[PDB]
């Protein structure tokens, strides 16, 4: 019926980026900058924030199939977006997307574009849609981040300070293979859980079970807290290797 | 496995015939070589490279992928031409969007005056797009394009809605700017042909009604070519629009421009007088003016005309077939 | 865009219905007799019909009621057509000049409304108070006749009785009562209203109501001496008024369906009974007087009288004459003696009226080599059914020979210097276990006769049960001689054996010349025909021989030899058959995508396929693959009756609803989108229901006939008998032929106010389209008739175009030369 869509971390030691010579550093630096030449482009072009995850999700799927030193990131990047404003109905015409493209590259990664930029990314896209099996649907962590905030009752300003915090880290997770690994309820639930350690906030309290440690229980099931502190150390770890620091 | 779409070759297909062109490519009927299920084939051409893939279809995928229900159309894959080896930009080769094939179109049906329903039989296909349209209606998905061109049917009695095309998600709580355009006239919704362009699942209810009455007359109740004359037809059977009925008309955009030739009062009770009171009562509420009053899809499942219909029972409707090929001695 | 031309070679002549009055004067006794789009005017004698007048309308008759009210000298007459145009007429003449009058003019039709399954029914009160009109389920309209309502306004009465068998207006009421029977879910009932006009609704009626027989056909008004209704039923005839009832059920009637009743005693004292075998039937109301006065009905009788023609409507014309409306036969004029004949008749034959009846197909074949078409048609149904040969002798000159059974399709094999027709006839289940035929026919009356033994179908299953009475069809194939017309042989298929399709042709390297019949096996509880075969005959020698038989999974609605190959459509499927060394028919290549392949024509490698609902398809056999190719489709929904091939890419169809279109290819290559696009470049409303499409003309060629402008000839038969000829155009002809007919439309006056552009108009229930493409010939050979100042007025401002001269002033007699040429085509 419908494709699994989520893999282990031991299986991106075998992306065909990583057989093809590609060392696990450059592949995942790779895809922050993809990731983030997405959202940056996006947001330029004044796009709601679903349309810019569908892209980033459809770019990190597509190099779990393909190789990045056959598939220029940056065009497979704007060929996502392409696709993503007209899936969730925020459409943008490609030779908009080669313009801002082009304001955001220097002339060296342009040059992945080749003589005719909207060429290269519209003859893709018959690739990118064979290549996610069309299966373009896809729930983001946004949604539930609300949806889970929303039963929540108490401290007003607390909450909500929760919520950005945990908006922040939902943005930073895009530039991550967390996409690839965890069904976005978790991711939403793992943001939620770290900004409640970073705020020194016990989100048990706002729930209507105020006595059930695991509030996660009651929004994800089956969900160990294991799995939600290997999300946290990744989300930490690229605060840490940057310059920039937890929003707090 | 079988949710790898778009690999597989459309040789697996035994083309029978052409059955349709419209949106964005034409329709084929087509028997799977291994199994040998009949399907439906619409071609898909990117090649315009315009906007490539054509968003009418984007609409289609993600949704009938996502809608399961016997009164919905079934997307069963996509299969695609024999691709260009070694040459992923030279391709130009089209999709097929795979569809179960439905034997037989509202349409034709009545068009070639074939089909003859009873009040029984009536229910049965209402209570089905009904089934549909609240499954739809409840996944705040909207049709917007309801007519007998695309209400499909086997000769079980089995009814499919299908002409997702247009379809898009509905916000309550955050009204979204649309396309005001949206239903086709003869079907068209009346906050439509006045320009709300914010539109709610109702609009879709508006449609069904006319095709309700369709089926007691097996004639559409609006048919005009022009959206002002339209509006004087409706007027005349539903009452021209007037605050009173619908508090907020003034705030659509042509409301002042649109106007229909009198105060027509509402005749519905009577010019359908010949239609069952339990039917002529689901009429009134189905087309009413005011969306906010126009009743919803549940509500219509909750009638004393649907709510006690059974499944079990097709009730398929009457062909004559080869009776009738030959002239009545 | 195509432009083609329609003209009317013969006029129908089928009966529609008929009234008697005194429509011209209240002296003079009238008949009125109506085909279809035509109205026919007589004054009867005793001595004959005398005709007076005939009146053409741009509209199908459906109701015509006579009445004269209260200040009028003479009867007025009320028309409604079929597309709800209604008319008040009035006789006028002065001198040698006669002329129509309509008095009221307006179109009846509602916006919302479903048509009755028994269609329009249409009554005038006795006392001309309104008239009543049921044109839809579930509504009844008055149209009140008081003298300022020339526009015949109406309004509509909710009427609780949703399915409606027939309805009368009553005589002797207090106020106007409308007495009918309707059917509900208990059975069949006999119920009245009385129609209040100051309140515009229903009153309870003056009697009650009544459980009638589950068939009760037909509601008859008795006049004031009797009171009270009269109804028919397929088993009994019963009086109903008031606290009275009486009920005949003679086993006679029980026989055949009686479908018409006509008044013979002005007070009510006889009726005149018809059934669909002919005969004619009376009842007879016997009156029992009290010592108080008043005449009560004492008993019904019915006796039998002798054989007509079946009769849609009957007519009694004084003396003992009566006009019998026949649609399926010829119409007569019979007159009822008081002494039986030596062989128990009381009727007489005295005239009789040529009806080319139902035309279930026909072919044109030059028998006496003289360069001229004859047109050999199969007309007429049951008892009526005949082979009817026709040539334009100027009259046209048609000869008929009796058949005495249906004809269903007839083909031409000039080697054996024969017809070979299909007839079904009518048996019915008898003591023995078999059938019984009615009466002797050409299947039954053939010098040599031969029965089909195929085993094919032999085993089956288990035989379905049979009742006695119960009526079947013998299908068989007629060798006719061309010359005598005599049946030669005579071959009965199997039983339950339909034969639809036939033809004659040879095949392959096969020098022999065959006849080739395509038959479906009809099982009551198949919706749609599982079985059939295809049968290859040879008549050789006043014998005609089982060559070959061909097994299919459906019915043979049609075949057509093809280069030498079979063509046959068994339901869905489109086949090719090759004819084979071993005389045995083979399968090359098939086409599927069809709901029901009815009919089928041929151009070289194309195929044309009709469809029950998928309209017209243009087919290719491609000879280096071996197998067909879509072309080009019709994707509008068309109900198809019969099509034909005008040229490559004109392809000619005429739809169930009276209506003729015309598809080409797009012509355009840019896309294969728009070549696979039939695209409809004419409609038309012709008014009658083509069942056969012939090339051919029947008019005399000798080489020396002057080029007409009109190209091509396309003859078709239709239901009611009209025979019509369809012809191309030029574009500059058509374009000065239509705008003449615009400019003929301004001219002459129409009966009824009938705007000519509705008429003609592509009408479905749920389209209505302007007519395009096709110019009405007899339109514009009425140019010729029309007055000297009416012809000077339509060539005002007329310019010839695209000619030899870009912009030519047109003559008035000019114009009377080229539409002259074009009456030389039929
Ligand atoms: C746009 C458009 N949207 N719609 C839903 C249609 C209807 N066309 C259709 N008709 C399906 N079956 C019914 C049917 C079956 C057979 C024949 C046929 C034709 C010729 C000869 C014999 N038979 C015609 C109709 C059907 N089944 C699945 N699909 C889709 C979902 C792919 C279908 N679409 C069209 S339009 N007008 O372009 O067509």
């Amino acid at each position: 019926t419908k494709p699994c869509w989520y893999w282990d971390k031991k299986d991106l030691a075998h992306t065909p980026s990583q057989l093809e010579g590609l060392d696990p550093a450059t592949e995942a630096r790779y895809r922050r900058e993809g990731a983030r030449f997405i959202f940056d482009v996006g947001t330029r072009l004044g796009l709601h924030y679903d349309t810019l995850a569908t892209g980033i999700i459809y770019f990190h799927r597509f190099y779990m199939f393909h190789s990045f030193k056959q598939f220029p990131r940056y065009v497979t990047g704007a060929c996502c977006l392409f696709l993503a404003g007209k899936v969730e109905e925020t459409p943008k015409k490609c030779k908009d997307i080669i313009k801002t493209a082009r304001s955001l590259l220097n002339d060296v990664q342009f040059g992945q574009f080749g003589d005719d930029p909207k060429e290269e990314v519209m003859v893709l896209e018959r690739i990118l849609l064979q290549t996610i099996k069309f299966d373009l649907q896809v729930e983001h962590p946004y949604q539930f981040l609300l949806k889970y905030a929303k039963q929540l009752k108490g401290d007003k300003n607390k909450i909500q300070k929760l919520v950005q915090m945990a908006w922040t880290f939902v943005n930073d997770s895009l530039c991550t293979t967390l996409s690839l690994q965890w069904e976005p309820e978790i991711i939403a639930v793992a943001v939620m859980y770290l900004a409640g350690r970073l705020c020194k906030f016990e989100i048990q309290e706002w729930t209507s079970k105020p006595m059930y440690r695991r509030w996660w229980e009651q929004f994800v099931q089956d969900v160990p807290v294991d799995v939600l502190e290997d999300i946290c150390h990744q989300i930490l770890d690229l605060y840490s290797q940057g310059k920039q620091q937890m929003p707090h | 496995t079988e949710s790898d779409w778009g690999k597989r070759c459309v040789d697996k297909f035994d083309i029978i015939g052409i059955i349709g062109e419209g949106t964005y490519g034409q329709v084929y009927k087509a028997k799977d070589k291994d199994t040998g299920e009949l399907v439906a084939l619409k071609k898909v051409r990117l090649d315009n490279e315009k906007e490539g893939f054509p968003i009418t279809a984007i609409r289609e995928i993600k949704i009938l992928r996502q809608l399961i229900h016997r009164s919905v159309v079934n997307m069963k894959e996509i299969v695609t031409d024999k691709q260009d080896a070694l040459d992923f930009k030279k391709d130009k080769g089209a999709f097929y969007l795979v569809f179960e094939y439905m034997d037989h179109d509202l349409m034709g049906l009545l068009e070639s005056g074939l089909v003859h329903f009873s009040e029984d039989h009536i229910k049965s296909f209402m209570k089905q797009l009904m089934e549909g349209l609240e499954y739809c209606h409840k996944k705040n998905f909207l049709h917007r394009d309801i007519k007998c061109s695309n209400i499909l049917l086997n000769n079980s009695g089995q009814i499919k809605l299908a002409d997702f095309g247009l379809a898009r998600l509905y916000n309550s709580e955050e009204s979204r700017p649309y396309t005001n355009k949206v239903i086709t006239l003869w079907y068209r919704p009346p906050e439509l042909l006045l320009g709300e362009e914010r539109y709610t699942p109702a609009i879709d209810v508006w449609s069904c009604g006319c095709i309700l009455g369709e089926l007691f007359t097996k004639k559409p109740i609006f048919q005009a070519n022009l959206e002002l004359a339209q509006l004087e037809l409706i007027s005349r059977l539903c009452g021209s629009p007037c605050p009173a009925v619908w508090p907020d008309v003034i705030r659509l955009p042509y409301f002042n421009t649109m106007k229909p030739k009198k105060q027509y009062r509402r005749r519905l009770r009577e010019e359908f007088s010949f239609i069952p009171s339990a039917a002529l009562d689901l009429l009134d509420h189905m087309l009413t003016l005011d969306p906010s009053k126009r009743c919803t899809a549940e509500q219509t499942l909750q009638s004393d005309f649907l709510k006690d219909v059974e499944l079990s029972k097709m009730a398929p409707p009457d062909l004559p077939h080869w009776q009738d090929c030959h002239e009545l001695w | 865009m195509s432009y083609n031309y329609v003209v009317t070679a013969q006029k129908p002549t089928a009966v529609n219905g008929c009234v008697t009055g005194h429509f011209t004067s209240a002296e003079d006794l009238n008949l009125l007799i109506a085909k279809n789009t035509r109205l026919e005017i007589y004054v009867v004698t005793a001595e004959g019909l005398r005709p007076v007048k005939e009146v053409g309308m741009y509209g199908k008759i459906a109701v015509m009621e006579l009445f004269r009210p209260k200040g009028e000298s003479k009867d007025l007459l009320f028309i409604l057509t079929a597309k709800y145009n209604a008319c008040i007429l009035e006789y006028k003449q002065s001198g040698e000049s006669i002329d129509i009058i309509t008095r009221a003019h307006g179109n009846v039709q509602d916006r919302i409304g479903r048509p009755s399954e028994t269609g329009i029914i249409g009554i005038i009160d006795p006392e001309c108070r309104m008239i009543g009109l049921r044109l839809y389920d579930g509504l009844f309209k008055v149209i009140p006749l008081d003298r300022d309502n020339k526009e015949l306004k109406a309004f509509n009465i909710r009427l609780e009785e949703l399915h409606v068998i027939d309805v009368k207006f009553l005589y002797g009421c207090q106020a106007p009562t409308i007495c009918f029977v309707y059917q509900d879910p208990q059975g069949r009932h006999v119920k009245t209203y009385e129609v209040s006009l100051r309140e515009k609704e229903f009153n309870k009626g003056p009697w009650k109501q009544e459980n009638v027989e589950a068939e009760a056909s037909m509601v008859i008004a008795v006049p004031e001496p009797f009171g009270g209704a009269i109804i028919i039923g397929q088993e009994s005839i019963t009086y109903h008024n008031g606290d009275k009832y009486l009920a005949i059920a003679p086993p006679i009637i029980k026989q055949s369906t009686i479908v018409c009743h006509n008044r013979v005693d002005p007070n009510g004292s006889r009726y005149l009974l018809g059934d669909m075998e002919g005969r004619l039937f009376m009842l007879l109301l016997e009156k029992e007087e009290q010592m108080d006065g008043t005449v009560t009905l004492k008993d019904l009788r019915v006796e039998l009288l002798g054989e007509t023609s079946i009769a849609e409507c009957l007519t009694y014309l004084d003396n003992g004459v009566v006009f019998v409306g026949s649609r399926l036969g010829d119409s007569q004029l019979v007159k009822l003696n008081v002494d039986s004949n030596e062989q128990g008749s009381y009727v007489v034959a005295m005239e009789t009226f040529t009806n080319l009846g139902p035309i279930v197909d026909m072919c044109v074949v030059d028998l006496e080599r003289q360069g001229q078409g004859q047109l050999v048609t199969c007309s007429g149904a049951f008892k009526e059914g005949s082979l009817r040969i026709i040539r334009n002798g100027q009259k046209l000159h048609i000869r008929t020979v009796p058949l005495y059974e249906s004809p269903r399709k007839i083909c031409y094999q000039e080697v054996s210097q024969c017809f070979g027709v299909l007839s079904s006839r009518i048996e019915v289940q008898d003591t023995s276990g078999g059938t019984t035929a009615l009466r002797p026919s050409a299947s039954t009356q053939a010098l040599s006769s031969s029965v089909s033994s195929s085993k094919l179908f032999s085993s089956s299953t288990a035989p379905h049960e049979t009742s006695f009475g119960e009526e079947v069809e013998v299908h068989n194939l007629l060798i006719i001689d061309q010359h005598t017309f005599e049946v030669l042989h005579a071959h009965q298929f199997l039983q339950n054996e339909y034969a639809l399709s036939l033809v004659s042709c040879k095949l392959g390297k096969d020098p022999n010349t065959y006849f080739i019949v395509g038959t479906a096996m009809v099982y009551p509880e198949e919706a749609e025909p599982k079985q059939g075969r295809i049968v290859v005959f040879q008549y050789s020698d006043g014998k005609l021989q089982t060559v070959a038989e061909k097994e299919v999974k459906g019915a043979v609605y049609s075949m057509v030899e093809f280069n030498g190959k079979l063509l046959a459509s068994i339901n869905s499927t489109v086949r090719l058959y090759e004819w084979t060394t071993e005389k045995e028919l083979r399968t090359e290549c098939n086409h599927y995508n069809n709901i029901m392949a009815l009919y089928l024509k041929t151009k070289g490698d194309f195929i044309l396929v009709g469809d029950l609902m998928r309209s017209v398809l243009l087919l290719a056999y491609k000879p280096m693959e071996g197998n067909f190719e879509e072309i080009a489709r019709d994707f509008n929904p068309n109900w198809m009756s019969a099509v034909e091939i005008l040229d490559d890419d004109n392809f000619l169809g005429a739809e169930n609803a009276f209506n003729l279109f015309v598809c080409q290819k797009d012509s355009a290559a840019t896309t294969d989108e728009e070549r696979q696009h039939l695209q409809e470049v004419g409609l038309f409303h012709l008014g009658e229901f083509v069942n056969v499409f012939c090339h051919g003309s029947l008019v005399m060629q000798n080489l020396g006939e002057t080029s007409t402008p009109t190209q091509g000839s396309v003859l078709f038969g239709t239901v009611n008998g009209m025979i019509g000829l369809v012809t191309s155009l030029s574009e500059s002809w058509y374009n000065l032929l239509l705008d003449m007919q615009n400019r003929l439309n301004k001219v002459i006056k129409s009966v009824g106010k009938i705007e000519h552009s509705f008429w003609r108009s592509f009408h479905t229930e749920r389209k209505t389209e302007p007519a395009t493409g096709f110019i009405d010939g007899d339109l514009i050979e009425s140019f010729l008739d029309i007055s000297r100042p009416k012809m000077q007025e339509v060539v005002a401002n007329l310019q010839y175009d695209d000619g030899s001269g870009m912009k030519r002033e047109a003559t008035a007699d000019d114009l009377i030369k080229v539409v002259e040429e074009l009456t030389r085509i039929h």
